[PDB]
């Protein structure tokens, strides 16, 4: 009665070639009538979702013929063919032997795979920021101790470039000063620090 | 052809009262079961709620932090929808979309924003700087609502631009950031028109 | 929710929409049926519209006269007493037409000598698109870029010399004018289409191949638009020579159909042209719809007995298959356009056939009938005309008649009474059960085709109609003045011959459906014989009550902001209170007003009801008013200037400031008391640096004239200091016109009526689609442009003493150019048109290099033609290369 | 009698005389023998195929609109078998000069 | 011997001239074959 | 794709046992249920009985008038279903059609004919008192076959059934008949 999706939560892509995303499941569900239960559901970007596959693999009409559902009762698996533009968003497996479903579940993520290019670090002395750019894959840590209270902000994939832009916020009030910032990316070695 | 439409929603003091309206047209609206699901503002999807149908009768059963808050409510003459307000929470803050089904989640609507809040109009500042380089930074503090449009020399120089999107702070208001690039004259310039307040900064190193 | 009870259901509800959406899919890819939007032929006799062909239809004559004399056939030893002589013909007769000799090579882009080498049969096809693309409503040019399918039937024959031997004028176009594959590669380079262009030879069988093509092209989904059509034109009797040989020609040459007396099938000469698109597309676009092709089938006869003799197996097997196809049962059909050669042998296996196809299964006497009876055998030209004919006498309600028919062969067995001879007319009245026709066409290779059509929906009725009172303004344009004179001189008969039409009506069907050709004349109507005595004053050559004007390549407008001078302002009433965009336009910069001045729309109107600090703001309000409602009405400036109060103005228009919020920051004190020329410092500025700190006429305007935009709009309830602007463009450059928006005194909508009619003869470009967004005004069929034809056929040094100097230099270049392009009146070439219309290529580019280096003693570019593409510039730059 | 389709990619060119000043051995078939419609057309009556037999010329892809019209053709199912080409002769040396 | 997938025709529209040859016509004319043969511009090896 | 190429039949006398054999081909014989109907001879249709798939279990309905008379089993190793005839009584011969699906009835298969009763070879225009089953007639020995009225058999008080032909000619003629078990030709003529 628990499923999650297993797969590369955020898996980049690149045109061209296909994909897939592994679907793995608890206890098979293997109706008696002779089906599975698992549904496919896809989220554009600012968007309604709609659905793209229900029970087994039978793909609603005018979805586009590059997808297509497999899988036994318990290791679904969704095959894509040739990737194209957009695609891009958030792709949710769904059950039904359970009826009071809750929360669809965490969801995996699709974007352009890049390179591994380095962030960048800058400081901001006076309530001061600390802000980075273009760190693909995106991922960074913040650390400010000199901890507890803070407040960040991330842009979307870059679309002309796809590496991200992140800020983050010291959370302060007044002249309470009186005396650390480093971000960590698996882009990059050891973090560096510039703290006021 | 099939089409679902949402309508009411707005800014509403906590403890109030509202109702939503979701109207289908192109199919037999007797048949199908409607479902109410909602969206946080940067969360996963949960659903809400689930009213069944005349042929087999039978009602919601809503889900936890929302049974005994707020009701359903469904017609057959026009076949619109209705869901009920009642002592709107902050946290409700959140889009709101209906969509056709019970079970399998075929067709959706289109959204609402339908937003929580106790606060009024204000006016951002600035608190801008340039410490030593660039992405030259003027930051937009303490504002609201959340339209506000912001540009650099009065909207001249485009390329590079990193805005970042709204984030809501502690007191209700919201906090803003923008810088660009300079590798080597630049003025910030902000307008808030829901409080109609023209804003330009000059900055230097 | 009950577990297996509802969760079944949606699964079932969804798998069931899946699989009709399937085969709904299946069923419209394999059979959708098409549609025939537009009509065109050219017909023995004197037929050059199809309405002219049913006419004579009903009339029931022949167009058999005899040979013709203006192709300079010797027309004397093409007979002798011995039929075995060589060289000797048989026909003494046939239908020919008598308008292959002429062309208007001008209207396209064609050098004459060019044009000397053009088949008449690609020469009628260029005419025939035109007029069956301005038919249907759609402008020609504005096809560009689009998926469009050609399809031409024709056959090969023979026009001029041999390449061997070759000629004298043309000698590197004999392949371009000789040769079946540019048939339709020359309409879609010329109409710049970029659908499937295809020439196809299948023998008399041709048009209805294409035809099937076409129709297969269409329901793939390859093409959206299509174009189908058959030509035959001889210019040379070795046809007849040749065929005479067998024998199989009769001697008058007329067909008789299932006569007792045949003698053959004689000779002719035609073209035809149909216009498809499938039902739902032209339903969506509103496209005029008149009958609709459901399906055909293609075949061939096999091994029959011999080469030239056909089989009935064959003809069974492809009607079978015809009808099957489009899914209509044998009993279904009231009339068939049989292929009626009147041969000897033909007509007995064709009966048996059609007795064995139909009237083995028939409730009802079928009845039956043949074109060929009227016209004789057009090659090619078959097929399509019997397809015209049946859709012409179905849309008319009315069975047309059959000559020499009152004889039937006695070969030819009658006893079943399944089928009857069109001996006499028969009425076709509508009802239940729908009417169709089919057609059949065999040739002498062994193709066979046949097809099925069926009427158009009833859906068309159903139509509204609601009075008016602004009247919309009507135009016309042509290539060239005579063209002007005779368009005009159409028009006015047309209406003469059809009283009680609908001033809306004509003006809708008039801004939509014609090209915005560079001779253009407009004006606004009162009464519908006010108009023919304009229409006549305009066809004698005499302009008035009517704007005339000649503009090439002028389309960009600019708009000038005077400051006073209109202080009457009289036209406060309609406009804000009738113009829905005036009305819009005017509130909210009144809004603007109210925080220091609270002046809104109603009290200018109070304030009018019949002290420049509430001028000022009203002045403003009018500009942007005007400005709006000519920006929504499809013109818009390519540069603003503006007065010593229009900059204010200028800066709302370029968006400087907001639309309401400009007039009220600049007026913060409120009394004081788009790329635009800034005209305190003289020179092109961005809307943004203007602030509060910002707040030559000659200069200016011959500046922007150098720009490349040639006139102005004056945007003011008056015109004023336009005569300045007029002669300062006199005195630089070409001329330079300018328009008054509204004139003093006369607040009616008439004045902005002909406001527009002259800025469209100045060719500024106008959206006519808001002029029309409604008014209970449909499409009027109109008669098509009145080409110019002329007959075509071939046959098997000073030292810079003055600017006289200039004049000589120009005049030498004009004569060399006649002398290129094969004009044999060297007296005249336009001035200001291009080359690129002239129909000057590559091959002329070198030689008229040569000759000018030769000239003059002096090296040239290679590529100067693209440099100077116009005579006067090339004039300019070589006058300028003297020392 | 078997349903297989003809496509022949042609260009037109003289061969003999004029049809007007036609010889003594051949009279008769001059046409017969030089048309571009018949040249489908006699395959497909000396091997008795019954299907749609075109002449198709479009200058120097003639074979290939051929190809792509018997490819169309074949996918619709109205014939079971196609053949397709194309075909270029110089007779007189008028074609290069 | 060999299997087909797919063809398309084009027509060049209104070039320079009759006989000059159009740049942009070529690339629509191998995109829509590609298509129609359901295949992608990296799965061709060779080229004639 | 899909075939039942059910096997298995005779004659059987009264008081006495008989199965019949249904294959499956090509689809998942698992998840569907099987059915048995029968048609009398010039009769309409009526159902027998059918069996449930696993996924419900092994729940056999025998519907009426047979009450463990006969029975249905099912294999899955070869899948294979078989009925099981027992004590046959007379009226239960007709021709049977083994079905896929419990309440939609699918392809169908292909039916059987089974008979009953105990006799022996009789020979034979009337040609009456036979019981092979066929009859063939080769009338005028073959040479006229105009106005041929041959006609189906009908069941007698003790089988042995009767036959019947006729022409007709408003002016030589041998009818004969033939008998596969016997070949009792007897040829003939007629003057009425």
């Amino acid at each position: 009665d628990v499923v999650m999706t297993q797969s590369p939560l955020s898996l980049p892509v690149t045109p061209g070639e296909p994909a897939s995303i592994s679907c793995r499941s608890s206890q098979s569900l293997l109706h008696s009538n002779g089906y599975n239960y698992l549904d496919w559901y896809l989220q554009k970007p600012g968007q309604s979702p709609q659905l793209l596959i229900y029970l087994g693999s039978n793909r609603a009409s005018g979805v586009p013929d590059r997808f297509s559902g497999s899988g036994s009762g318990t290791d679904f698996t969704l095959k894509i063919s040739r990737v194209e533009a957009e695609d891009v968003g958030v792709y949710y497996c769904m059950q039904s032997l359970q009826t009071p479903r809750l929360t669809f579940g965490p969801g995996t993520k699709v974007d352009i795979k890049r390179t591994v290019a380095a962030p960048s670090v800058f400081i901001f002395p006076p309530s001061v920021v600390c802000l980075l750019n273009n760190f693909y894959p995106r991922g960074a840590k913040v650390q400010w101790k000199v901890s507890g209270n803070s407040q960040e902000s991330v842009t979307e994939q870059d679309s002309k470039d796809s590496t991200y832009s992140l800020s983050s916020t010291l959370t302060l009030s007044k002249a309470d000063y009186e005396k650390a910032c480093e971000v960590t990316h698996q882009g990059l070695s050891s973090p560096v620090t510039k703290s006021f | 052809e099939v089409q679902l439409v949402q309508s009411g929603g707005g800014l509403v003091q906590p403890g109030r009262s509202l109702r939503l309206s979701c109207t289908a047209s192109g199919f037999t609206f007797g048949d199908y079961a409607m479902s109410w699901v909602r969206q946080a503002p940067g969360k996963g999807l949960e659903w809400v709620g689930f009213i069944r149908s005349k042929a087999y009768g039978g009602t919601t059963e809503y889900a936890a932090s929302v049974k005994g808050r707020f009701t359903i409510s469904r017609d057959d003459s026009k076949s619109i929808a209705y869901l009920q307000m009642n002592s709107l929470k902050t946290e409700d803050t959140a889009v709101y979309y209906c969509t056709r089904g019970g079970t399998l989640f075929d067709y959706w609507g289109q959204g609402t924003l339908v937003t929580v809040s106790s606060a009024s109009t204000k006016g951002p500042s600035v608190f801008p700087l340039a410490p030593s380089s660039a992405a030259l930074g003027c930051l937009v503090k303490d504002y609201f609502p959340e339209p506000v449009t912001v540009s650099w020399n009065s909207g001249a120089l485009t390329s590079g631009v990193h805005t970042f999107p709204a984030v809501l702070q502690s007191s209700g208001l919201y906090s803003l950031s923008s810088v660009v690039t300079v590798p080597s004259t630049y003025i910030c310039n902000v307008n808030h028109k829901p409080s109609n307040t023209k804003v330009d900064k000059k900055v230097e190193p | 929710a009950s577990t297996d009870s509802e969760k079944v259901a949606e699964y079932l509800r969804r798998a069931t929409l899946d699989l009709r959406a399937a085969r709904q899919r299946i069923r419209e890819l394999e059979g959708e049926p098409v549609a025939v939007v537009a009509m065109a032929c050219r017909l023995p006799g004197g037929v050059s519209t199809p309405e002219e062909f049913w006419e004579l239809l009903s009339e029931g004559r022949d167009a058999v006269a005899g040979l013709p004399t203006d192709r300079g056939w010797d027309l004397d030893s093409l007979f002798h007493p011995d039929p075995t002589r060589s060289g000797t013909a048989h026909q003494r007769g046939g239908g020919f037409l008598t308008e292959a000799t002429a062309f208007d090579p001008a209207f396209f882009g064609m050098s004459p000598r060019e044009a000397l080498a053009v088949d008449p049969q690609q020469r009628l096809m260029l005419e025939l698109s035109w007029e069956v693309l301005e038919r249907a409503g759609i402008p020609p040019t504005s096809l560009q870029a689009s998926p469009t399918g050609v399809f031409v039937g024709l056959i090969p024959q023979e026009y001029g010399p041999r390449l061997a031997e070759g000629g004298e004028g043309v000698e590197g176009y004999l392949m371009t004018g000789t040769t079946t594959s540019v048939a339709s590669g020359r309409i879609a380079y010329t109409l710049g289409l970029e659908g499937p262009a295809i020439s196809v030879d299948t023998a008399c069988s041709s048009s209805l191949v294409a035809v099937h093509l076409a129709c297969q092209s269409l329901r793939r989904g390859e093409s959206s638009l299509a174009m189908a059509g058959g030509v035959t034109v001889m210019p040379t009797p070795g046809m007849l020579v040749d065929f005479s040989r067998m024998n199989s020609l009769a001697p008058d040459g007329r067909c008789k159909a299932f006569s007792a007396g045949a003698n053959g099938f004689g000779m002719a000469e035609g073209a035809g042209m149909l216009l498809l698109e499938r039902l739902s597309d032209a339903r969506r676009n509103g496209h005029p719809v008149l009958a609709v092709l459901r399906g055909t089938a293609v075949n061939s006869d096999g091994a029959s007995n011999g080469l030239s003799a056909p089989n009935g197996r064959a003809q069974v097997r492809v009607i079978q298959q015809a009808l099957a196809e489009s899914g209509l049962g044998p009993a279904d059909i009231d009339a068939v356009e049989a292929h009626g050669t009147g041969t000897r042998l033909g007509d007995p296996i064709e009966a048996r056939a059609l007795f064995e196809a139909y009237g083995r299964d028939r409730e009802q006497p079928l009845h039956l009938g043949s074109v060929k009876s009227n016209l004789g055998h057009t090659q090619a030209a078959a097929g399509v005309a019997g397809v015209i004919k049946m859709v012409l006498a179905m849309r008319a309600g009315t069975l047309p008649r059959t000559l020499h028919a009152s004889e039937r062969s006695k070969e030819i067995d009658w006893s079943s009474g399944a089928i009857s001879l069109l001996d006499e007319p028969e009425p076709w009245p509508a009802g239940a059960r729908p009417r169709r026709a089919g057609v059949s066409s065999f040739g002498i290779s062994g193709t066979n085709a046949h097809a099925i059509i069926e009427e158009a929906p009833q859906v068309v009725e159903g139509e509204r109609v609601e009075a008016g009172d602004v009247v919309a303004p009507w135009v016309l344009s042509a290539s060239s003045a005579e063209g002007l004179r005779a368009q005009a001189a159409r028009l006015a008969a047309h209406l003469r011959e059809h009283p009680g039409q609908d001033p809306r009506d004509i003006a809708y069907s008039l801004a939509t459906g014609r090209a915005a050709l560079p001779h253009r004349a407009a004006f606004a109507p009162v009464d519908e014989s006010a108009a023919l005595r304009v229409l006549d004053g305009l066809a004698t050559g005499n302009a008035d009550g009517a704007a005339v004007g000649t503009s090439r390549a002028q389309q960009r407008a600019v708009f000038v902001f005077p400051g006073q001078g209109w202080q009457w302002a009289g036209m406060a009433v309609d406009l804000l209170d009738t113009s829905p965009v005036f009305a819009a336009a005017l509130r909210e910069c009144a809004d603007a007003l109210e925080p220091h001045l609270d002046f809104e729309v109603i009290p200018f109107l109070r304030a009018e009801a019949a002290r420049v600090d509430v001028v000022q703001p009203v002045m403003f309000a009018v500009m942007v008013s005007l400005a709006s409602m000519w920006r929504a009405h499809g013109v818009e400036p390519a540069a603003v200037i503006g007065h010593s109060q229009g900059e204010i103005a200028a800066a709302c228009v370029a968006g400087a400031l907001s639309l309401d919020d400009a007039a009220r920051v600049v007026a913060l004190r409120s009394r004081v008391i788009v790329p635009f020329f800034s005209t305190v410092t003289g020179r092109w500025t961005q809307p943004d640096e203007l602030d509060a700190g910002y707040w030559r006429f000659a200069d200016a305007v011959r500046a922007l004239a150098e720009q490349g935009y040639r006139t102005f709009l004056e945007v003011s309830a008056h015109p004023i200091l336009t005569a300045a602007i007029e002669e300062i463009g006199d005195g630089s450059g070409a001329d330079l016109s300018a328009i008054h928006s509204l004139r003093r005194g006369d607040g009616s909508l008439a004045d902005f009526g002909e406001a527009l009619s002259r800025a469209f003869a100045a060719g500024v470009a106008v959206d006519w689609e808001s002029v029309h967004l409604g008014t209970g005004a449909r499409r009027v069929p109109l008669p098509t442009y009145p080409f110019q034809r002329e007959r075509v056929w071939l046959e098997p040094l000073a030292s810079l003493p003055a600017p006289e100097r200039e004049k000589a230099l120009f005049e030498l270049v004009r004569s060399h150019a006649a002398a290129v392009l094969g004009h044999a009146s060297a007296e005249r070439v336009p001035a200001d048109q291009a080359f690129a219309e002239l129909g000057v290529d590559s091959l002329s580019a070198l030689e008229l290099r040569n000759r000018l280096g030769a000239a003059t003693g002096v090296r040239l570019p290679t590529t100067t033609v693209f440099d100077h593409p116009d005579v006067r510039t090339l004039a300019a730059h070589l006058t300028s290369e003297l020392g």
